[PDB]
RNA sequence: AAACAUCUCAGUAUCGGGAGGAACAGAAAACGCAAUGUGAUGUCGUUAGUAACCGCGAGUGAACGCGAUACAGCCCAAACC
RNA sequence: ACUCGUACGGUCACUGAAUCCUGCCCAGUGCAGGUAUCUGAACACCUCGUACAAGAGGACGAAGGACCUGUCAACGGCGGG
RNA sequence: GCUUUACUGCAGGCUGUCGCUGAGGACUCUCACUCCGGGAGGAGGACACCGAUAGCCGGGCA
């Protein structure tokens, strides 16, 4: 039959209805007084967490990250700029809020590397995402077949190179077909046209 | 009072001194920041891509 | 000038001379689904948009005759060349 | 066009900032747990560089020594009280509700606890007109009828130093000295004397504003000069 | 673009952050010579200045496929313990 | 920032000591106030249409404007017959 | 470089609408959210703030 996890996963399909909504309205209050990068002891979304790589092991860390809601906090051009490049309000970044979160976090925990991330709500002026990090210098993980690879040197500061899962999704590398002409194998080797 | 010859006479204030880090006389002792190596402002040696031509 | 409502002229459809009714071409509505109507929403953005920022030009001192010549038997119409007429009023 | 002078102020550079380091203290009321027991003695009378008005030095029972806004008629040796059950004597600070109607009051709280806000400058005063369990209507020096929470504390009496405005400065020298002890740029060059580039009223072959002086509330900073959202001008009529 | 606002220069110059000896990508919710067909991803040659875009102006400009190089395939999550 | 500030203030402008005075014009322009009716976008609401969508139409209608008032120590004006 | 009732824009101000956002064309309330308070609590209250959109103005700026 259905696992206990499948309940949590279903509840989160509509975070505005039922018990979860009654929960969000509560926590969020306590969440708004909390700092930007806070280390929590256990995943809010246990299912998603596990389904992303989570494990109750030594060297596996989770954390919530709050970011201001909005569009390009872009300063207006000071020198001569033609009508088209005269934007400040409308234009938005080419990097999604979730990815910004992953970085603020990886930085906060220098030595740790980023496994994955996931949304955990949002109100009228901020969005929250939890982050799974791993300590690639801890024998538990160096010995764990299922996470071992994250220790590889060429995995260091991966979130910053866009190597996340949320990264490749942002880079337009989902479909192996139509549309990916300008994105595979990388944006820079395609002249940045996506 | 000209900005020229006559205003050269007051110039006896010290500014850029021997930077401890890079070894240049570019350590502004009033700012305690080097104009060359950036010591005092950045942990990373100040370096810009325009100190040379574009394709170089 | 004046111009009769119905007169016997040649129609390029049935291939002969019959009675032709003269009516003024009335403007048909735009769907807003054409290609130029999808490009307007596409090419337009921050600042200047090129051709989409061009407002209506102007008027000539006298317009040509925009008409339709509908025949009586078959019911089909035919467009003919226009002449510069300041005003065109039909007789009956 | 360069930024107008009003925009430079917003940065808060030295030229515009107030000489805080030179100032004495923020005159706020005393926070009492309750009881009204709090009472002190007027030790001295000083001059506050920040308001050009006088100020009274006071020493309470519990050891507290703090300078307070000195109303008119307070002298060295006198006694003041702070609280709900305080006596209705000039200077004694207490909530509006306890104060009898028709009595001149100063240093009124805009919200209870803030420590005063209204009626603070040279020789001014508010006026307590009405009472209620809910409201307390005060007449601020500008004549406005301010509706207040009767729980807001306020000092009885008029602010000292009354009549300062009465005598003219007489000379630029004296104004200069007043301004130096404030965060204001002085003197002032009329915008019509500046160049075209430096202010909307600038330039021209003579000194006159090309635009009409009155201006809309909605106007962006950089253009918001002259008669702002004037409901009218002149005196005639 | 013989002016110039879309467009072009150009995702170029410059800036911020970061990895390795190489990086990145990668074992199809793919292709759609439509098929009884191909079978991870780079890269080279070609397709092709073709299709597509564009005050349809100046100009911008791929893919599938073929021919080659090198080839390689895997692991969790959950069900059940 | 102003602000350790609170209308006897601080902001924004014009005129530029004292003395005698500072006329008439609100039409236009500007600012401010009101406005039956008129104009006035988008969402939602209706009909139409499409098995969905594009799209046609209806109703309601904010600020703004029309319209009226105020105002020149507000821009400015103070003639011809 | 400067100007404006030159062309096209942009900040910015005003305004409707969407979300934040809850309880019973006008209204009550408190739980979000706001502010004051050292605290207990006080004031405001689904408004304000902020994100999106739409119309008006818009040489302050390009
Ligand atoms: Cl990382
Ligand atoms: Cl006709
Ligand atoms: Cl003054
Ligand atoms: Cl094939
Ligand atoms: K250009
Ligand atoms: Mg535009
Ligand atoms: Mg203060
Ligand atoms: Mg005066
Ligand atoms: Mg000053
Ligand atoms: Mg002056
Ligand atoms: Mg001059
Ligand atoms: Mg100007
Ligand atoms: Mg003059
Ligand atoms: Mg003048
Ligand atoms: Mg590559
Ligand atoms: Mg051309
Ligand atoms: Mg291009
Ligand atoms: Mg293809
Ligand atoms: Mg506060
Ligand atoms: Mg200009
Ligand atoms: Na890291
Ligand atoms: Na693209
Ligand atoms: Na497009
Ligand atoms: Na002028
Ligand atoms: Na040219
Ligand atoms: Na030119
Ligand atoms: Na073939
Ligand atoms: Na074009
Ligand atoms: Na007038
Ligand atoms: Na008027
Ligand atoms: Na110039």
């Amino acid at each position: 039959a259905r696992s206990a996890y499948s309940y949590i996963r279903d509840a989160w399909e509509n975070p505005g209805d039922g018990q979860l909504a009654e929960l969000q309205w509560q926590r969020q209050q306590e969440w708004r007084n909390e700092g930007a990068v806070e280390r929590i002891e256990r995943p809010t979304r246990l299912d998603k967490a596990r389904s992303q790589g989570y494990k109750a092991k030594q060297g596996v860390i989770v954390a919530r990250v709050s970011v201001r809601k909005g569009s390009a906090r872009k300063r207006r051009h000071k020198a001569g700029r033609r009508s088209k490049r005269q934007g400040v309000t409308r234009i938005t970044r080419r990097k999604d809020i979730q990815r910004v979160a992953e970085e603020r976090a990886s930085r906060t925990f220098p030595n740790l590397r980023v496994l994955n991330s996931y949304s955990v709500g949002q109100d009228g002026r901020q969005k929250w995402h939890e982050v799974i990090l791993i300590d690639p210098n801890h024998p538990a993980i160096q010995n764990d077949d299922d996470l071992s690879w994250i220790c590889a040197d060429d995995q260091a500061d991966r979130v910053f190179r866009g190597l996340t899962g949320a990264g490749r999704r942002n880079r337009g590398l989902s479909g192996k077909g139509k549309g990916s002409e300008k994105t595979r194998p990388s944006l820079r080797s395609n002249g940045g046209k996506a | 009072t000209g900005a020229g010859t006559p205003s050269q006479g007051k110039k006896n204030t010290t500014t850029h001194t021997k930077c401890r880090r890079c070894g240049e006389k570019s350590y502004h002792t009033k700012k305690k920041v080097c104009s060359s190596c950036g010591f005092g402002k950045s942990a990373k040696r100040r370096d810009y891509e325009w100190q040379s031509k574009a394709g170089e | 000038m004046q111009m009769p409502r119905r007169f016997n002229t040649y129609c390029p459809h049935c291939n002969e001379h019959q009675e032709h009714e003269v009516e003024k071409v009335r403007s048909g509505r735009q769907t807003g689904m054409k290609w130029i109507d999808r490009q307007r929403e596409r090419n337009s953005g921050i600042g200047n948009d090129g051709k989409f920022s061009k407002v209506p030009g102007g008027d000539k001192p006298t317009k040509k005759t925009d008409l339709k010549y509908r025949c009586g038997e078959c019911g089909k119409a035919h467009l003919r060349e226009g002449w510069r007429a300041g005003r065109l009023e039909f007789q009956e | 066009g360069r930024r107008i002078q009003g925009q430079r102020r917003g940065r808060g550079t030295s030229t515009f900032r107030a000489p805080s380091h030179r100032y004495k203290a923020d005159l706020e009321h005393r926070k009492v747990e309750d009881g009204d027991v709090i009472a002190g003695t007027v030790v001295d009378i000083e001059h506050d560089p920040a308001r050009s008005a006088p100020v009274a030095a006071v020493e309470f029972e519990d050891g507290d020594r703090r300078l307070i806004l000195a109303p008119e008629g307070v002298g060295v040796g006198d006694e003041l009280q702070v609280g709900v059950s305080a006596e209705i004597a000039p200077g004694n600070t207490l909530p509006l509700a306890e104060i009898p109607e028709g009595v001149p009051v100063c240093n009124v709280e805009s919200s209870p606890g803030d420590g005063g806000k209204f009626a603070r400058a040279s020789g001014v005063n508010a006026q307590l007109l009405t009472h209620d369990r809910n409201v307390a209507v005060v007449k601020l020096p500008s004549g406005e009828m301010k509706r207040l929470d009767p729980q807001c504390r306020a000092t009885i009496g008029v602010v000292a130093g009354g009549g300062r405005t009465d005598k003219p400065f007489v000379k630029a020298g004296n104004k200069h000295h007043k301004m130096k002890a404030r965060g204001t740029k002085w003197p002032n060059v009329r915008g019509v004397a500046m160049n075209a580039v430096d202010h909307p009223f600038g330039g021209g072959g003579r000194q006159h504003p090309g635009k009409p002086k009155s201006i809309s509330r909605n106007a962006p900073p950089g253009r918001k000069v002259g008669d702002i959202a004037s409901k009218r001008t002149g005196r005639g009529g």
